[PDB]
Protein backbone atom coordinates (compact mmCIF):
# COMPACT_ATOMS: atom_id res chain seq x y z
CA UNK A 1 0.00 0.00 0.00
CA UNK A 2 0.90 3.70 -0.09
CA UNK A 3 0.49 6.28 2.68
CA UNK A 4 -0.06 10.02 2.35
CA UNK A 5 0.54 12.64 5.04
CA UNK A 6 -0.36 16.33 5.13
CA UNK A 7 -0.32 19.26 7.54
CA UNK A 8 -3.00 21.96 7.27
CA UNK A 9 -2.61 22.78 10.96
CA UNK A 10 -3.82 19.22 11.58
CA UNK A 11 -1.76 16.16 10.65
CA UNK A 12 -3.84 13.84 8.47
CA UNK A 13 -2.61 10.38 7.46
CA UNK A 14 -4.36 7.82 5.29
CA UNK A 15 -3.83 4.34 3.82
CA UNK A 16 -6.41 3.52 1.17
CA UNK A 17 -7.43 -0.04 0.25
CA UNK A 18 -10.05 -0.42 -2.53
CA UNK A 19 -10.71 -4.07 -1.61
CA UNK A 20 -12.06 -3.38 1.89
CA UNK A 21 -15.77 -3.38 2.75
CA UNK A 22 -15.43 -0.99 5.72
CA UNK A 23 -13.78 2.27 6.74
CA UNK A 24 -12.26 3.48 10.01
CA UNK A 25 -11.66 7.06 11.16
CA UNK A 26 -10.03 8.13 14.40
CA UNK A 27 -7.49 10.18 16.31
CA UNK A 28 -4.26 8.97 17.96
CA UNK A 29 -2.53 10.94 20.71
CA UNK A 30 1.17 10.76 21.50
CA UNK A 31 0.79 10.30 25.25
CA UNK A 32 0.25 7.12 27.26
CA UNK A 33 1.07 5.53 30.59
CA UNK A 34 4.67 6.77 30.39
CA UNK A 35 3.41 10.39 30.65
CA UNK A 36 1.82 9.88 34.09
CA UNK A 37 2.93 9.92 37.73
CA UNK A 38 2.25 7.34 40.50
CA UNK A 39 -0.60 9.45 41.91
CA UNK A 40 -2.74 9.45 38.74
CA UNK A 41 -1.76 6.02 37.41
CA UNK A 42 -4.83 4.80 35.53
CA UNK A 43 -6.36 8.06 34.31
CA UNK A 44 -5.89 7.03 30.67
CA UNK A 45 -7.69 3.74 31.30
CA UNK A 46 -10.75 5.65 32.55
CA UNK A 47 -10.91 7.84 29.44
CA UNK A 48 -11.10 4.63 27.40
CA UNK A 49 -14.14 3.32 29.28
CA UNK A 50 -15.86 6.71 29.40
CA UNK A 51 -15.65 6.79 25.59
CA UNK A 52 -17.04 3.23 25.40
CA UNK A 53 -19.79 3.72 27.99
CA UNK A 54 -23.33 2.62 27.25
CA UNK A 55 -25.06 5.98 26.68
CA UNK A 56 -22.30 7.12 24.31
CA UNK A 57 -22.30 3.83 22.37
CA UNK A 58 -26.09 3.91 22.07
CA UNK A 59 -25.90 7.22 20.19
CA UNK A 60 -23.39 5.62 17.81
CA UNK A 61 -25.30 2.38 17.17
CA UNK A 62 -28.35 4.30 15.91
CA UNK A 63 -26.34 5.58 12.90
CA UNK A 64 -24.44 2.34 12.24
CA UNK A 65 -21.20 3.13 14.10
CA UNK A 66 -18.87 0.99 16.22
CA UNK A 67 -16.32 2.32 18.71
CA UNK A 68 -12.90 1.13 19.87
CA UNK A 69 -9.97 2.35 21.94
CA UNK A 70 -6.53 1.19 23.05
CA UNK A 71 -4.13 2.34 25.79
CA UNK A 72 -0.39 1.67 25.59
CA UNK A 73 2.80 3.16 27.04
CA UNK A 74 3.53 5.64 24.22
CA UNK A 75 0.11 6.38 22.68
CA UNK A 76 -3.67 6.30 22.97
CA UNK A 77 -6.35 5.78 20.34
CA UNK A 78 -10.05 6.47 19.74
CA UNK A 79 -11.47 4.91 16.56
CA UNK A 80 -14.88 5.02 14.85
CA UNK A 81 -15.88 2.48 12.18
CA UNK A 82 -18.63 2.59 9.57
CA UNK A 83 -19.65 1.39 6.14
CA UNK A 84 -17.71 2.95 3.23
CA UNK A 85 -20.53 5.30 2.23
CA UNK A 86 -21.09 6.66 5.74
CA UNK A 87 -17.71 8.13 6.76
CA UNK A 88 -19.13 11.66 7.00
CA UNK A 89 -21.15 10.66 10.07
CA UNK A 90 -18.02 9.17 11.67
CA UNK A 91 -16.35 12.59 11.81
CA UNK A 92 -19.39 14.38 13.26
CA UNK A 93 -19.63 11.90 16.14
CA UNK A 94 -15.93 12.39 16.86
CA UNK A 95 -16.50 16.16 16.80
CA UNK A 96 -19.05 16.17 19.66
CA UNK A 97 -16.92 13.97 21.95
CA UNK A 98 -13.43 15.55 21.90
CA UNK A 99 -13.54 18.97 20.21
CA UNK A 100 -16.92 19.75 21.80
CA UNK A 101 -19.00 18.44 24.69
CA UNK A 102 -16.92 16.09 26.82
CA UNK A 103 -18.77 17.30 29.92
CA UNK A 104 -22.01 15.39 29.29
CA UNK A 105 -19.82 12.27 29.50
CA UNK A 106 -18.28 13.21 32.87
CA UNK A 107 -21.54 13.49 34.78
CA UNK A 108 -21.73 12.12 38.32
CA UNK A 109 -23.79 9.03 37.47
CA UNK A 110 -21.66 8.14 34.45
CA UNK A 111 -18.37 8.46 36.37
CA UNK A 112 -19.27 6.32 39.40
CA UNK A 113 -20.61 3.40 37.37
CA UNK A 114 -17.59 3.57 35.06
CA UNK A 115 -15.15 3.63 37.98
CA UNK A 116 -16.77 0.57 39.60
CA UNK A 117 -16.44 -1.25 36.27
CA UNK A 118 -12.71 -0.51 36.02
CA UNK A 119 -11.90 -1.49 39.61
CA UNK A 120 -13.35 -4.95 38.88
CA UNK A 121 -11.32 -5.44 35.69
CA UNK A 122 -8.00 -4.68 37.39
CA UNK A 123 -8.86 -6.95 40.33
CA UNK A 124 -9.61 -9.98 38.15
CA UNK A 125 -6.45 -9.26 36.15
CA UNK A 126 -4.20 -9.42 39.22
CA UNK A 127 -5.68 -12.75 40.40
CA UNK A 128 -6.26 -14.84 37.24
CA UNK A 129 -4.02 -13.63 34.37
CA UNK A 130 -0.56 -14.77 35.43
CA UNK A 131 1.48 -14.57 32.19
CA UNK A 132 0.57 -10.94 31.55
CA UNK A 133 0.97 -9.65 35.11
CA UNK A 134 4.46 -11.17 35.41
CA UNK A 135 5.46 -9.30 32.25
CA UNK A 136 4.08 -6.10 33.79
CA UNK A 137 6.21 -6.65 36.90
CA UNK A 138 9.25 -7.05 34.64
CA UNK A 139 8.78 -3.52 33.31
CA UNK A 140 8.28 -2.33 36.90
CA UNK A 141 11.64 -3.57 38.26
CA UNK A 142 13.72 -3.06 35.10
CA UNK A 143 12.76 0.63 34.80
CA UNK A 144 12.08 1.41 38.46
CA UNK A 145 11.78 5.09 39.42
CA UNK A 146 11.32 6.10 35.76
CA UNK A 147 8.17 6.76 33.70
CA UNK A 148 8.41 3.48 31.78
CA UNK A 149 7.65 1.40 34.92
CA UNK A 150 4.01 2.32 35.41
CA UNK A 151 1.30 -0.23 34.45
CA UNK A 152 -1.08 0.68 31.63
CA UNK A 153 -4.27 -0.32 33.47
CA UNK A 154 -3.35 1.34 36.75
CA UNK A 155 -3.32 -0.12 40.23
CA UNK A 156 -6.13 -0.67 42.70
CA UNK A 157 -4.57 1.77 45.19
CA UNK A 158 -4.18 4.69 42.77
CA UNK A 159 -7.50 4.15 40.98
CA UNK A 160 -9.62 4.63 44.12
CA UNK A 161 -8.31 8.19 44.64
CA UNK A 162 -9.28 9.53 41.20
CA UNK A 163 -12.02 12.15 40.88
CA UNK A 164 -13.49 14.01 37.90
CA UNK A 165 -11.00 16.88 38.22
CA UNK A 166 -8.13 14.46 37.57
CA UNK A 167 -9.73 13.51 34.25
CA UNK A 168 -10.15 17.14 33.14
CA UNK A 169 -6.62 18.18 34.12
CA UNK A 170 -5.07 15.33 32.13
CA UNK A 171 -7.03 16.31 29.01
CA UNK A 172 -6.02 19.98 29.06
CA UNK A 173 -2.32 19.02 29.08
CA UNK A 174 -2.25 16.14 26.55
CA UNK A 175 -5.26 16.13 24.17
CA UNK A 176 -3.69 18.76 21.94
CA UNK A 177 -3.46 19.39 18.21
CA UNK A 178 0.34 19.43 18.49
CA UNK A 179 0.16 15.89 19.95
CA UNK A 180 -2.47 14.39 17.62
CA UNK A 181 -2.80 12.56 14.31
CA UNK A 182 -6.05 11.98 12.43
CA UNK A 183 -6.01 8.63 10.64
CA UNK A 184 -8.06 6.81 8.05
CA UNK A 185 -7.87 3.23 6.80
CA UNK A 186 -9.84 0.85 4.63
CA UNK A 187 -12.08 2.13 1.83
CA UNK A 188 -11.58 5.88 2.19
CA UNK A 189 -9.87 8.30 -0.18
CA UNK A 190 -7.21 10.65 1.13
CA UNK A 191 -8.69 13.80 -0.42
CA UNK A 192 -12.25 13.11 0.71
CA UNK A 193 -11.06 13.00 4.34
CA UNK A 194 -9.12 16.28 4.32
CA UNK A 195 -11.87 18.25 2.57
CA UNK A 196 -14.38 17.00 5.14
CA UNK A 197 -12.14 18.32 7.92
CA UNK A 198 -11.62 21.67 6.17
CA UNK A 199 -15.39 22.22 5.88
CA UNK A 200 -15.74 22.34 9.70
CA UNK A 201 -12.79 24.38 11.08
CA UNK A 202 -11.86 21.85 13.76
CA UNK A 203 -9.25 22.40 16.47
CA UNK A 204 -8.88 20.20 19.56
CA UNK A 205 -6.46 22.34 21.61
CA UNK A 206 -3.36 24.18 20.52
CA UNK A 207 -0.20 22.56 21.93
CA UNK A 208 2.91 22.58 24.13
CA UNK A 209 2.35 19.51 26.31
CA UNK A 210 4.56 19.06 29.41
CA UNK A 211 8.26 18.33 29.39
CA UNK A 212 8.77 14.91 31.05
CA UNK A 213 11.80 15.28 33.33
CA UNK A 214 13.52 11.91 33.62
CA UNK A 215 14.68 9.51 30.94
CA UNK A 216 14.28 5.76 30.99
CA UNK A 217 17.13 3.83 32.60
CA UNK A 218 17.56 0.07 32.79
CA UNK A 219 18.50 -1.46 36.15
CA UNK A 220 19.46 -5.07 36.78
CA UNK A 221 17.10 -6.36 39.44
CA UNK A 222 14.53 -9.01 40.35
CA UNK A 223 11.10 -9.32 41.93
CA UNK A 224 9.61 -12.58 43.23
CA UNK A 225 5.92 -13.14 44.04
CA UNK A 226 5.80 -16.63 45.53
CA UNK A 227 2.46 -18.45 45.75
CA UNK A 228 2.55 -22.16 46.58
CA UNK A 229 -1.22 -22.60 46.04
CA UNK A 230 -0.94 -22.11 42.24
CA UNK A 231 -0.08 -25.10 39.99
CA UNK A 232 2.70 -23.72 37.74
CA UNK A 233 5.70 -21.41 37.64
CA UNK A 234 5.58 -18.37 35.34
CA UNK A 235 8.90 -16.62 34.60
CA UNK A 236 10.12 -13.74 32.42
CA UNK A 237 13.72 -12.64 31.82
CA UNK A 238 15.21 -9.86 29.69
CA UNK A 239 18.16 -7.58 28.96
CA UNK A 240 18.21 -4.00 27.67
CA UNK A 241 17.42 -3.78 23.97
CA UNK A 242 16.81 -1.38 21.10
CA UNK A 243 14.41 1.60 20.89
CA UNK A 244 12.58 2.66 17.77
CA UNK A 245 14.63 4.80 15.37
CA UNK A 246 17.62 2.56 16.17
CA UNK A 247 19.89 1.11 13.45
CA UNK A 248 19.77 -2.34 15.11
CA UNK A 249 15.96 -2.47 15.14
CA UNK A 250 15.58 -5.35 12.67
CA UNK A 251 18.70 -7.20 13.84
CA UNK A 252 17.24 -7.57 17.33
CA UNK A 253 13.91 -8.72 15.86
CA UNK A 254 15.72 -11.35 13.77
CA UNK A 255 17.71 -12.71 16.72
CA UNK A 256 14.49 -13.39 18.64
CA UNK A 257 13.12 -15.37 15.68
CA UNK A 258 16.10 -17.74 15.89
CA UNK A 259 14.83 -19.20 19.18
CA UNK A 260 11.16 -18.41 18.60
CA UNK A 261 8.03 -19.82 20.21
CA UNK A 262 7.09 -23.27 21.48
CA UNK A 263 4.02 -25.28 22.45
CA UNK A 264 4.58 -28.77 23.84
CA UNK A 265 1.07 -30.03 23.03
CA UNK A 266 1.04 -29.05 19.33
CA UNK A 267 2.79 -31.76 17.27
CA UNK A 268 4.26 -29.51 14.55
CA UNK A 269 5.80 -27.09 17.05
CA UNK A 270 7.99 -29.94 18.34
CA UNK A 271 9.65 -30.23 14.89
CA UNK A 272 10.95 -26.67 14.46
CA UNK A 273 14.57 -26.15 13.50
CA UNK A 274 15.60 -24.80 16.90
CA UNK A 275 18.58 -26.41 18.63
CA UNK A 276 17.25 -25.54 22.09
CA UNK A 277 14.45 -28.10 21.66
CA UNK A 278 16.84 -31.06 21.78
CA UNK A 279 17.61 -30.25 25.44
CA UNK A 280 14.09 -29.36 26.62
CA UNK A 281 12.18 -32.34 25.22
CA UNK A 282 14.21 -35.09 26.92
CA UNK A 283 12.69 -34.40 30.37
CA UNK A 284 9.93 -31.96 29.26
CA UNK A 285 11.13 -28.94 31.18
CA UNK A 286 8.38 -26.54 30.01
CA UNK A 287 4.93 -26.26 28.47
CA UNK A 288 5.56 -23.17 26.31
CA UNK A 289 7.97 -20.31 25.71
CA UNK A 290 8.10 -17.23 23.51
CA UNK A 291 10.91 -14.80 22.68
CA UNK A 292 10.18 -11.07 22.39
CA UNK A 293 11.90 -7.88 21.26
CA UNK A 294 10.01 -4.84 22.55
CA UNK A 295 10.79 -1.27 21.53
CA UNK A 296 9.70 2.11 22.89
CA UNK A 297 10.62 5.77 22.42
CA UNK A 298 13.49 5.68 24.94
CA UNK A 299 14.54 2.04 25.52
CA UNK A 300 13.62 -1.60 24.96
CA UNK A 301 13.69 -5.18 26.18
CA UNK A 302 14.92 -8.48 24.72
CA UNK A 303 14.22 -11.89 26.22
CA UNK A 304 11.70 -14.68 26.83
CA UNK A 305 8.74 -15.84 28.91
CA UNK A 306 7.94 -19.39 30.02
CA UNK A 307 5.40 -21.48 31.95
CA UNK A 308 6.07 -24.93 33.38
CA UNK A 309 4.91 -27.63 35.76
CA UNK A 310 8.33 -29.27 36.29
CA UNK A 311 8.99 -27.34 39.48
CA UNK A 312 12.12 -29.40 40.30
CA UNK A 313 14.05 -28.81 37.03
CA UNK A 314 13.67 -25.04 36.72
CA UNK A 315 17.42 -24.46 37.01
CA UNK A 316 18.13 -26.71 34.01
CA UNK A 317 15.64 -24.80 31.83
CA UNK A 318 17.14 -21.39 32.61
CA UNK A 319 20.65 -22.79 32.20
CA UNK A 320 20.10 -24.42 28.80
CA UNK A 321 18.34 -21.36 27.38
CA UNK A 322 21.12 -18.93 28.31
CA UNK A 323 23.80 -21.21 26.82
CA UNK A 324 22.13 -20.86 23.42
CA UNK A 325 22.16 -17.06 23.69
CA UNK A 326 25.95 -17.27 24.04
CA UNK A 327 26.20 -18.90 20.61
CA UNK A 328 25.06 -15.64 18.97
CA UNK A 329 28.46 -14.16 19.86
CA UNK A 330 30.62 -17.26 19.30
CA UNK A 331 29.05 -19.76 16.91
CA UNK A 332 25.90 -19.01 14.89
CA UNK A 333 25.37 -20.78 11.59
CA UNK A 334 24.47 -19.27 8.23
CA UNK A 335 21.52 -21.68 8.05
CA UNK A 336 20.08 -20.29 11.29
CA UNK A 337 20.25 -16.75 9.89
CA UNK A 338 18.45 -17.61 6.63
CA UNK A 339 15.62 -19.45 8.37
CA UNK A 340 15.01 -16.44 10.63
CA UNK A 341 14.95 -14.07 7.64
CA UNK A 342 12.11 -15.96 5.97
CA UNK A 343 9.93 -16.39 9.06
CA UNK A 344 10.38 -12.78 10.20
CA UNK A 345 9.05 -11.57 6.85
CA UNK A 346 6.02 -13.82 7.30
CA UNK A 347 5.53 -12.49 10.83
CA UNK A 348 5.65 -8.86 9.69
CA UNK A 349 3.38 -9.56 6.73
CA UNK A 350 0.58 -10.91 8.91
CA UNK A 351 0.76 -7.96 11.31
CA UNK A 352 0.64 -5.24 8.64
CA UNK A 353 -1.58 -6.98 6.04
CA UNK A 354 -4.38 -8.27 8.23
CA UNK A 355 -7.96 -7.56 7.24
CA UNK A 356 -8.94 -5.36 10.16
CA UNK A 357 -8.85 -1.60 9.45
CA UNK A 358 -8.82 -0.97 13.21
CA UNK A 359 -5.44 -2.65 13.69
CA UNK A 360 -3.99 -0.73 10.73
CA UNK A 361 -5.19 2.58 12.19
CA UNK A 362 -3.27 1.94 15.42
CA UNK A 363 -0.02 1.03 13.65
CA UNK A 364 -0.15 4.01 11.28
CA UNK A 365 -0.80 6.66 13.91
CA UNK A 366 1.90 5.45 16.29
CA UNK A 367 4.54 5.40 13.56
CA UNK A 368 3.74 8.83 12.11
CA UNK A 369 3.74 10.31 15.63
CA UNK A 370 7.24 9.03 16.40
CA UNK A 371 9.21 9.45 13.15
CA UNK A 372 7.07 11.71 10.95
CA UNK A 373 6.27 9.06 8.32
CA UNK A 374 5.68 5.34 7.79
CA UNK A 375 8.16 2.90 6.32
CA UNK A 376 6.85 0.70 3.53
CA UNK A 377 6.77 -3.07 3.82
CA UNK A 378 8.79 -3.41 0.62
CA UNK A 379 11.60 -1.31 2.08
CA UNK A 380 11.61 -3.27 5.34
CA UNK A 381 12.05 -6.56 3.47
CA UNK A 382 15.19 -5.24 1.76
CA UNK A 383 16.79 -4.33 5.10
CA UNK A 384 16.07 -7.81 6.46
CA UNK A 385 17.60 -9.48 3.40
CA UNK A 386 20.87 -7.51 3.88
CA UNK A 387 21.71 -8.82 7.38
CA UNK A 388 24.81 -11.01 7.63
CA UNK A 389 26.25 -13.39 10.20
CA UNK A 390 28.80 -10.73 11.20
CA UNK A 391 26.03 -8.25 12.04
CA UNK A 392 24.46 -10.64 14.56
CA UNK A 393 27.74 -11.26 16.38
CA UNK A 394 28.49 -7.54 16.70
CA UNK A 395 25.02 -6.86 18.09
CA UNK A 396 25.15 -9.74 20.58
CA UNK A 397 28.63 -9.00 21.92
CA UNK A 398 27.38 -5.51 22.81
CA UNK A 399 23.91 -6.35 24.16
CA UNK A 400 24.06 -9.93 25.51
CA UNK A 401 27.61 -11.01 26.43
CA UNK A 402 28.34 -10.39 30.13
CA UNK A 403 25.42 -8.03 30.74
CA UNK A 404 22.94 -7.45 33.54
CA UNK A 405 19.45 -8.97 33.54
CA UNK A 406 15.94 -8.33 34.85
CA UNK A 407 13.83 -11.17 36.28
CA UNK A 408 10.25 -11.62 37.45
CA UNK A 409 8.35 -14.69 38.59
CA UNK A 410 5.25 -15.99 40.30
CA UNK A 411 3.90 -19.33 41.47
CA UNK A 412 6.01 -22.31 42.52
CA UNK A 413 9.41 -20.66 42.06
CA UNK A 414 11.27 -22.13 45.04
CA UNK A 415 13.59 -23.84 42.55
CA UNK A 416 14.55 -20.57 40.84
CA UNK A 417 18.06 -19.85 42.10
CA UNK A 418 19.65 -16.58 43.18
CA UNK A 419 20.57 -13.69 40.89
CA UNK A 420 24.31 -14.35 40.63
CA UNK A 421 23.98 -18.00 39.61
CA UNK A 422 21.87 -16.74 36.69
CA UNK A 423 23.95 -13.62 35.97
CA UNK A 424 27.03 -15.85 35.59
CA UNK A 425 25.44 -17.90 32.79
CA UNK A 426 25.46 -14.86 30.46
CA UNK A 427 29.16 -15.36 29.70
CA UNK A 428 30.56 -18.75 28.83
CA UNK A 429 34.18 -18.39 30.02
CA UNK A 430 34.76 -22.06 29.12
CA UNK A 431 36.28 -20.27 26.21
CA UNK B 1 72.19 -23.33 60.21
CA UNK B 2 69.03 -22.41 58.26
CA UNK B 3 68.40 -19.27 60.35
CA UNK B 4 69.34 -16.74 57.66
CA UNK B 5 67.47 -18.14 54.64
CA UNK B 6 64.52 -19.31 56.75
CA UNK B 7 63.75 -15.67 57.59
CA UNK B 8 64.13 -14.67 53.91
CA UNK B 9 61.60 -17.22 52.63
CA UNK B 10 59.37 -16.12 55.50
CA UNK B 11 59.23 -12.56 54.20
CA UNK B 12 58.00 -13.73 50.80
CA UNK B 13 55.39 -16.11 52.22
CA UNK B 14 53.89 -13.53 54.58
CA UNK B 15 53.73 -10.77 51.95
CA UNK B 16 51.99 -13.03 49.42
CA UNK B 17 49.47 -14.51 51.86
CA UNK B 18 48.64 -11.16 53.44
CA UNK B 19 47.74 -9.80 50.00
CA UNK B 20 45.59 -12.83 49.14
CA UNK B 21 43.77 -12.43 52.47
CA UNK B 22 42.79 -8.82 51.73
CA UNK B 23 41.72 -9.60 48.15
CA UNK B 24 39.51 -12.42 49.45
CA UNK B 25 37.55 -9.99 51.65
CA UNK B 26 36.78 -7.64 48.75
CA UNK B 27 35.63 -10.43 46.42
CA UNK B 28 33.32 -11.92 49.06
CA UNK B 29 31.61 -8.61 49.86
CA UNK B 30 31.00 -7.94 46.15
CA UNK B 31 29.38 -11.34 45.58
CA UNK B 32 27.25 -11.04 48.75
CA UNK B 33 25.85 -7.57 48.06
CA UNK B 34 22.58 -8.82 46.59
CA UNK B 35 21.68 -10.86 49.67
CA UNK B 36 22.57 -8.15 52.22
CA UNK B 37 20.36 -5.44 50.64
CA UNK B 38 17.43 -7.74 49.81
CA UNK B 39 13.99 -6.49 50.91
CA UNK B 40 10.78 -8.28 51.94
CA UNK B 41 7.17 -7.16 52.30
CA UNK B 42 4.01 -8.93 53.50
CA UNK B 43 0.39 -8.48 52.40
CA UNK B 44 -2.05 -10.83 54.23
CA UNK B 45 -4.06 -12.93 51.76
CA UNK B 46 -7.81 -12.61 51.69
CA UNK B 47 -9.58 -15.32 53.75
CA UNK B 48 -11.14 -17.53 51.08
CA UNK B 49 -8.53 -20.22 50.32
Amino acid sequence: AEVTQLSNGIVVATEHNPSAHTASVGVVFGSGAANENPYNNGVSNLWKNIFLSKENSAVAAKEGLALSSNISRDFQSYIVSSLPGSTDKSLDFLNQSFIQQKANLLSSSNFEATKKSVLKQVQDFEENDHPNRVLEHLHSTAFQNTPLSLPTRGTLESLENLVVADLESFANNHFLNSNAVVVGTGNIKHEDLVNSIESKNLSLQTGTKPVLKKKAAFLGSEVRLRDDTLPKAWISLAVEGEPVNSPNYFVAKLAAQIFGSYNAFEPASRLQGIKLLDNIQEYQLCDNFNHFSLSYKDSGLWGFSTATRNVTMIDDLIHFTLKQWNRLTISVTDTEVERAKSLLKLQLGQLYESGNPVNDANLLGAEVLIKGSKLSLGEAFKKIDAITVKDVKAWAGKRLWDQDIAIAGTGQIEGLLDYMRIRSDMSMMRW
Amino acid sequence: PEHDERKRLGLKTVIILSSLYLLSIWVKKFKWAGIKTRKFVFNPPKPRK
